[PDB]
């Protein structure tokens, strides 16, 4: 009830040299395991924005002579540059749960995370506020999302049972 | 009461004829609404009356009325079927008629034989057999189960349909404009 | 078979009796909300006068001018006579009483009222004139933005009961009206209503003979009741008026002609007297009010009231999806 | 000088409810409400003749 | 007249400023951000204080998955 | 104070519709055979008035509650046969 | 399960059961006796029913014909609960469904007539009327007291009898 | 599937030999999507399923779309040239 | 057979019999003096039919979903938000460029008097 999968699933089926962690995790858990260096991503896109900008600005000006852009063309550059950010900091989180990059550090965090749902004596994956035909519809919408970040931004937010993962 | 998809199928061919030949071009708009709405009555003849309702919302109340619109306070010249015209395009338009009607046909058969692809578009004569079965315990209509698919298994269906709604509105817009 | 053509001519007789007085009832109260009298010199309290109007002017000389396509100028008056009065089967007075019991009910509402934009624009292609056209066009693009607006007040009344049956909305709302919640509504919609009929208050363009001018005249009126119909239904209470189980419970032991009687004469006066109170009220706001520019009228429809109903949009499905409600088919 | 918009009593909610419900319209409506309760002013005119002074011509 | 300050300027001025002189879309935007912003943050506390969800309705009928067992009755 | 003669037209129309909603009541009433109409019909419905229509025996709502059917219900059963749908 | 449109013309057959399957007798229950009773057929014959829907599953395909054996039981064991309900509850079974008639079929405005049967049929026939699926901490809609959905009028035969099992102290 | 066919056969021949205006041809682009719609439908309620429904409902939409798109391209040309020729653009 | 076409045929036996009433009744006797290029036109007035459109064709859009709306419960309502929000966006695109108005072209000629 509510958390039988009532599918045929890939089992530990890695995408890369090393384990899976999640076919889809949750966006919550995504930004729970971004390392140091995912953030330095994020800050390193919000500032370019800007610095792009003023950049191609002191190559070639607008109309002619040099000015600095407006403060109105640095605030959206800056939005923007946090949305390049966030957006490649979720991709190469999501690659660590996935299997095809180094995820050593966030192998640990899981087993000692799914121990301790063990021993809460609660569901392994959420208990989902969704009838079980939905949760799969909706977690096969979202399964693979990552693949196609260029067109559109797409993200997991459901508790489905299955993560292509055994017991 | 047996013919009436047939009379509705007639009467559709009448009225493509007097579409394309028609004195006035908004003479030749209505006969549109009026196919329009033959076309309604098919779609409630088969069992679809949802859609014919649809029909008379989408199709007459908004791209018909922006049709007449249009046709109003713009200058449209317009030649009338003349004979001089029109007979140098007949021979043609015989054999295209023939060729592509046939044509049309012939996809729905699945034969190695040409003739016998197209004589199974008219074997048609056998009465289904509609049974009973018990197995549906509520009101799930059409409009409902399009509104489940559209909106879990083809949601991006819907996203990217709004995306082409949005750009019916930006593209008019940025048309007909003039920007100071 | 008797049976159902004795229904639908009493039907009729009903309704194309009632337009009629509505036109006596409007003289009448804009008068003496002028301080004088309506009229009283056709009928022994100034009834049939209406009749007396119909009367001479189906006795007028109908004039087809020389810029005219003649058949389009006569029948443009039928095809807005006749969907001004078909939409008059849907309505409940009372529970199932309808001229045709069809479980989508609001989607056929919707769609014949989507139909009576056509014999303005078309009728504007009679005679002709550079001036007969753009009057014609300033008409029909307020008919059709308004009727977006009432499109959309529908549709955010049927996510309430998800269904387009008309008399399932109205057993639904014998819990509480749509208008006590939602009375910003209310207020949207009448004055949607008071644009799609193009009433003076709302009006631009106004500011024949004989049979294109008493279809059009009773077009107009049967849009006036039909709109207020629709009002009816999905907004106020159909045809419920309070719980009425007590009364019978004295009067009455056992089921009777004469109680099923009496239980329709309680649904459709509640109807009516929503219906009469809405129609007075459409007169009351004409009686008070200067007219519109074009620009005002745009700009009140397109750049005021749409934004807000898409607010309403965003707010009416968030709350109830914050308590777990949602309407089951 | 005329008064900008933040040097004003009024506060935005207190004059945005009298924008989006519309109480002088309402007010100009109870007027003729008012109007519709009371006594017409018609007089019938080949059974009763208004004014006379003797001067008229 | 009263010119536009730009949001960027001052937030809370701009804000004031929208509603004093263009309510129509101040409100409108006021209403449409009150729902899916209190679609985010009160739902999890209707589920934990007011009431927990309601139980699904059924759709088919509820097969259960077993192998038959046999049952003495109406045997005739 | 209030015109008697202002809102008697409206006496009229409410009386119209009032009396036509009224006898359409009781027509609905004499053509269902005493009870009221059912006012929205599932599919599920629609094929349960037809089988009640085939147990009661020609009356359309008569609803028979016996224990064990008749004779004539087994041979009685109906199939539709639709039309080739040119 | 598609509904048939574009002139259905209606047709029956002349035959018979052929020897290999026994006869079985029928319900003669229509809609609002099958309504009424509904809970009380699913209260005795669930691992009836649930055996033949389950037969259904099991032998894909083959459906009517491998499944009549117990598709007899299920309408045998329905037909044993409707006379059952009959020989001891006849008057107020009837004063229930006859409620049902009127008002669109709708449990939601016969209360008091199925307050009756439900007392009746659980002291004689001992079958609960109850709701599966509803956890605890969840009301079942017929015990409510002051629900929001009453109907238009409550019949006059139940109310009657309503008041006169409150005066016995039946109810 | 003989409605939709000559629908789309005979608004397609209309539009062909369309040489006396230009929004003949609009409206036999129209009939030619009204008789795509037609073929589909009828193929939808004979399969017993939806998703020739969803197509159809998805294709109203994009005609819709095309007719709005499509007429405020005339209107363009039309601003230049305040006649529109019978011989075509 | 039913109630619903007797009443879809008689309204317009109702229009043909009071036409030809008054057809039938009335004089016609016209004569000359009874009887009797192209204008240009602003962008707005073709701008509020040709987008009054892709606005109606999203008011029908959530007809599918307003029907649906118990089944989809929790995941359609979020698809359906995504969806409005996208079109709130080019709404407010078209009230940010002031699309629809019609403005008139002659001011009170702000510009200053000035000398020698
Ligand atoms: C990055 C951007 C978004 C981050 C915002 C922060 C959200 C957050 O952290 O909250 C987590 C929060 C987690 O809750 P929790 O209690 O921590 O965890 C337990 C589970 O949530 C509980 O799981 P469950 O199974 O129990 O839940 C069932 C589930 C079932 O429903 C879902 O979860 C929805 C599934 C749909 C997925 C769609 C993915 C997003 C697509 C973006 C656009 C795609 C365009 C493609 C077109 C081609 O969700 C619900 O029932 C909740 C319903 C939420 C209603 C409120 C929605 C408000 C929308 C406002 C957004 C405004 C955006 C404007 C942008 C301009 O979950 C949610 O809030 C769900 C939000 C759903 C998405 C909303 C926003 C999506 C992003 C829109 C724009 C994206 C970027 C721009 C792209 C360009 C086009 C717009
Ligand atoms: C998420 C997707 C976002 C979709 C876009 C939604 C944008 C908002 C729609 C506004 C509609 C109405 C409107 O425009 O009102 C303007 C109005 C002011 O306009 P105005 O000054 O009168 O207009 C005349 C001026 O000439 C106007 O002066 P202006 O030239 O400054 O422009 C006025 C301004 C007016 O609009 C705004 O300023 C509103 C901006 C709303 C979005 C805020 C995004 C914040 C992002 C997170 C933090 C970023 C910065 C972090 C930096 C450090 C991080 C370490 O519009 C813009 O500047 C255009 C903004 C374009 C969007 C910027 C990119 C947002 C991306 C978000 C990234 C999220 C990351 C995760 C998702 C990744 C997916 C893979 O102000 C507001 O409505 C403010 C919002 C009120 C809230 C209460
Ligand atoms: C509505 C009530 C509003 C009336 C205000 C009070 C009455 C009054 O005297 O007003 C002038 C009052 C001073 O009047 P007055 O000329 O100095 O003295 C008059 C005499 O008392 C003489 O006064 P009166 O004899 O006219 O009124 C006496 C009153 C009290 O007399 C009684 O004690 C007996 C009460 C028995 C029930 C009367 C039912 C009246 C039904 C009226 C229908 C709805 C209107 O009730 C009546 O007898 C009126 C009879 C009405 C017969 C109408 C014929 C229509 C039949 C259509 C058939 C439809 C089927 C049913 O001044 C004001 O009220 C100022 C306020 C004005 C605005 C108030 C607007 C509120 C109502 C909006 C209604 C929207 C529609
Ligand atoms: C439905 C009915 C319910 C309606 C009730 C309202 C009753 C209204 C009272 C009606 C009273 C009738 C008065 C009508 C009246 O002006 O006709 C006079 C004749 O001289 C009579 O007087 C002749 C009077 C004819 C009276 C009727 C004769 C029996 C019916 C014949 C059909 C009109 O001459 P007319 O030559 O111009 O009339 C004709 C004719 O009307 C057109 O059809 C011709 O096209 C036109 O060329 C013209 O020549
Ligand atoms: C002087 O200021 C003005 C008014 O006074 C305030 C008006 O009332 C109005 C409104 C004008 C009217 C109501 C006159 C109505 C004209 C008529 C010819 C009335 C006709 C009556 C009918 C057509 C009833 C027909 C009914 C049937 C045929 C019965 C069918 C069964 C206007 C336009 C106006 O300008
Ligand atoms: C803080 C309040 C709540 C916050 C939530 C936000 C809104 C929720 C409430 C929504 C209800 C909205 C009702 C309609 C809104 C009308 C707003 C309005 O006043 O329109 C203004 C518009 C022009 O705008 P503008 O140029 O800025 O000038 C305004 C002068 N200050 O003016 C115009 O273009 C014309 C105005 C037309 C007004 C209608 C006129 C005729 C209709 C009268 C109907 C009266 C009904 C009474 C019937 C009584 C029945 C018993
Ligand atoms: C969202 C869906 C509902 C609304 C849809 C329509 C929105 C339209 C927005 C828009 O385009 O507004 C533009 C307008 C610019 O005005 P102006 O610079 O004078 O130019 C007018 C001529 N173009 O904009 C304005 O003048 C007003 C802009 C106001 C933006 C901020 C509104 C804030 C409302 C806050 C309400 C309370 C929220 C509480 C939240 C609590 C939890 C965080
Ligand atoms: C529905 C209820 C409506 C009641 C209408 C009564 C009006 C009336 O009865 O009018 C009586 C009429 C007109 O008489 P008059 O001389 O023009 O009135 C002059 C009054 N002064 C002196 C005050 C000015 O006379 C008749 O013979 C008409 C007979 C046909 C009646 C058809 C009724 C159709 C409804």
């Amino acid at each position: 009830s509510s958390s039988t999968p009532l599918v045929k699933t890939s089992v530990n089926y890695s995408y890369g040299d090393y384990p899976l962690i999640d076919a889809d995790p949750h966006f919550k858990r995504v930004v729970g395991y971004m390392r140091p260096s995912d953030y330095g991503v994020i800050g390193l896109a919000t500032a370019a924005l800007p610095a792009g900008i003023c950049f191609a600005e002191w190559l070639d000006p607008v109309k002619g002579k040099f000015a600095r852009p407006s403060v109105k063309f640095l605030r959206v550059a800056t939005m923007l540059g946090f949305a390049v950010g966030f957006g490649a900091a979720y991709a190469r989180s999501s690659l660590r749960f996935f299997g095809v990059t180094e995820n050593a550090r966030e192998y640990k965090k899981d087993e000692a995370q799914m121990a301790a749902r063990k021993a809460a004596g609660l569901e392994p994956y959420g208990t989902s506020s969704l009838t079980p035909e939905l949760q799969e519809i909706a977690a096969k919408n979202s399964a693979h999302s990552i693949a196609g970040l260029f067109i559109f931004p797409w993200f997991n937010f459901v508790n489905h049972p299955y993560h292509g993962r055994e017991q | 009461t047996y013919y009436f998809i047939e009379i509705t199928i007639f009467l559709a061919i009448l009225c493509t004829i007097f579409i394309i030949s028609a004195k006035n071009p908004m003479v030749s708009i209505l006969y549109m609404i009026a196919l329009f709405v033959i076309a309604a009555m098919y779609l409630y003849l088969i069992g679809l009356g949802i859609f014919s309702l649809l029909y008379i919302m989408i199709y007459i109340g908004a791209i018909a009325v922006l049709f007449l619109f249009i046709i109003t306070l713009l200058d449209i010249n317009s030649t009338e079927l003349s004979v001089k015209s029109n007979i140098r395009d007949l021979p043609l338009v015989l054999i295209s008629l023939i060729v592509l009607t046939i044509s049309g046909l012939m996809i729905y058969s699945n034969d190695s034989i040409l003739i016998n692809k197209l004589l199974e578009a008219f074997g048609n004569d056998y009465n289904t057999i509609i049974t009973q079965d018990w197995f549906n315990i509520e009101n799930t209509t059409l409009l409902t189960t399009i509104g489940n698919v559209l909106l879990t298994n083809n949601a991006f269906i819907l996203l990217v349909l709004a995306i082409v709604l949005l750009l019916g509105i930006i593209g008019p817009i940025s048309i007909t404009m003039k920007h100071k | 078979m008797i049976i159902n053509i004795v229904e639908i001519l009493i039907f009729l007789v009903c309704v194309l009796f009632s337009v009629a007085y509505l036109t006596v009832a409007e003289r009448k109260t804009l008068a003496y909300m002028q301080r004088r009298l309506g009229p009283n010199f056709v009928g022994y309290y100034g009834l049939l006068q209406a009749f007396a109007d119909a009367v001479k002017l189906l006795l007028k000389e109908i004039v087809l001018p020389k810029e005219s396509n003649y058949i389009i100028l006569v029948i443009s008056p039928l095809i807005t006579l006749i969907t001004a009065l078909i939409g008059w089967v849907v309505i409940p007075l009372g529970p199932g009483i309808t001229l045709g019991e069809l479980n989508l009910g609001i989607l056929f509402s919707l769609a014949i009222g989507s139909l009576g934009v056509f014999g303005s624009l078309l009728s504007g292609w009679s005679s002709n004139s550079k001036y007969s056209l753009l009057g014609s066009i300033r008409s029909t693009a307020q008919l059709i933005s308004y009727e977006l607006i009432l499109t959309s007040i529908f549709i955010i009344i049927i996510m309430f009961v998800s269904s387009l049956n008309i008399t399932t909305i109205i057993e639904t709302q014998r819990v509480v009206w749509y208008c006590i919640p939602l009375l910003p509504l209310l207020l949207i919609f009448f004055i949607a209503s008071v644009a799609e009929t193009a009433r003076p208050p709302f009006d631009l363009t106004e500011s024949y003979s004989g049979s294109p001018f008493v279809f059009f005249f009773l077009a107009e009126y049967s849009n006036i009741i039909l709109i207020s119909a629709f009002n009816g239904y999905l907004l106020l209470g159909g045809y419920l008026s309070f719980n009425y189980s007590y009364l019978f419970n004295i009067l009455f032991n056992d089921y009777s002609y004469v109680s099923f009687l009496f239980e329709g004469l309680i649904n459709s006066s509640a109807y009516a007297i929503k219906l009469v109170f809405l129609m007075f009220s459409f007169i009351w706001v004409r009686a008070a009010f200067p007219r519109f520019t074009y620009d005002n009228l745009i700009n009140f429809c397109w750049i005021i009231l749409l934004p807000l109903l898409f607010g309403i949009f965003l707010i009416i499905p968030s709350t109830l999806y914050i308590f777990d409600s949602f309407p089951t088919l | 000088r005329p008064a900008t918009w933040e040097e004003s009593e009024e506060g935005a909610l207190s004059k945005a409810t009298k924008y989006f419900l519309l109480a002088e319209m309402f007010r100009g409506l109870y007027v003729v409400l008012e109007q519709f309760f009371r006594a017409p002013y018609t007089i019938y005119y080949p059974f009763e003749k208004g004014p006379v002074s003797p001067r008229f011509r | 007249i009263n010119a536009n300050p730009g949001f960027w300027n001052g937030p809370f001025r701009y804000l004031r400023w929208s509603a004093h002189n263009r309510p129509h879309l101040f409100f409108a935007f006021a209403i449409g951000i009150a729902g899916p912003v209190a679609a985010l943050t009160l739902t999890p506390l209707r589920r934990k204080y007011l009431y927990p969800d309601h139980s699904p309705l059924p759709q088919s009928y509820p097969l259960p998955q077993r192998a038959r067992e046999g049952l003495t009755g109406f045997d005739d | 104070a209030i015109p008697f003669e202002a809102l008697l037209p409206y006496g009229i129309i409410f009386g119209l519709l009032t009396a036509g909603g009224g006898a359409m009541q009781v027509l609905h009433v004499y053509r269902n055979g005493g009870v009221r109409d059912r006012f929205a019909i599932d599919q599920w419905d629609s094929q349960m008035m037809e089988r009640d229509l085939r147990l009661n025996g020609g009356q359309g709502r008569k609803q028979v509650d016996q224990a064990t059917a008749p004779e004539a219900f087994k041979h009685n059963h109906v199939w539709k046969s639709e039309r080739p749908l040119i | 399960p598609r509904e048939a449109a574009a002139h259905w013309v209606p047709f029956e057959d002349k035959a018979n059961m052929p020897d290999n399957v026994p006869d079985v007798v029928e319900v003669g229950a229509t809609s609002a006796p099958l309504l009424s009773a509904s809970y009380f057929i699913g209260a005795k014959c669930k691992p009836y029913n649930d055996d033949f829907m389950l037969c259904r599953e099991e032998s894909q395909g083959s459906g009517a014909i491998d499944c009549l054996k117990e598709g007899r039981r299920v309408t045998r064991c329905a037909v044993s609960v409707i006379e059952d309900i009959n020989k001891s509850c006849l008057d107020e079974f009837r004063l229930h469904w006859q409620c049902l008639e009127q008002n669109n079929h709708q449990l939601s405005g016969c209360r008091k007539a199925e307050a009756l049967l439900n007392k009746c049929v659980f002291t004689k026939l001992n079958l609960e009327k109850k709701i599966p699926g509803l956890r605890p901490d969840e009301e079942p809609v017929f015990l409510k007291k002051d629900p929001w959905i009453k109907p238009a009028v409550d019949d006059f035969k139940s109310v009657r009898a309503y008041a006169e099992a409150k005066k016995n102290g039946t109810l | 599937m003989f409605i939709g066919t000559i629908i789309l056969v005979l608004s397609f021949l209309g539009f062909v030999f369309n040489r006396r205006n230009i929004i003949l041809a609009f409206i036999c682009l129209e009939t030619m999507l009204l008789g795509i719609n037609l073929i589909l439908l009828r193929n939808s309620v004979l399969f017993d399923d939806i998703s020739g429904s969803l197509f159809a409902i998805v294709i109203i939409i994009l005609a819709g779309v095309e007719s709005a798109i499509g007429l405020s391209l005339l209107v363009s040309y039309y601003r230049l040239r305040g006649v529109i020729n019978s011989y075509g653009i | 057979m039913n109630t619903f076409i007797i009443f879809i045929i008689l309204i317009p036996i109702v229009g043909f019999a009071l036409l030809a009433v008054n057809i039938l009744l009335a004089v016609y006797k016209p004569y000359n003096e009874k009887l009797g290029t192209r204008l240009a036109f602003n962008a707005a007035f073709i701008l509020v039919a040709i987008l009054f459109l892709p606005f109606d064709l999203e008011i029908s859009t959530l007809l599918p979903y307003v029907m649906s709306i118990y089944l989809v419960s929790n995941y359609g309502f979020t698809i359906v938000l995504l969806f409005l929000l996208i079109l709130i966006i080019g709404f407010v695109y078209e009230i940010n460029t002031n699309a629809l108005k019609i403005n008139k072209h002659n001011k009170p000629n702000t510009d200053s008097l000035i000398y020698k």
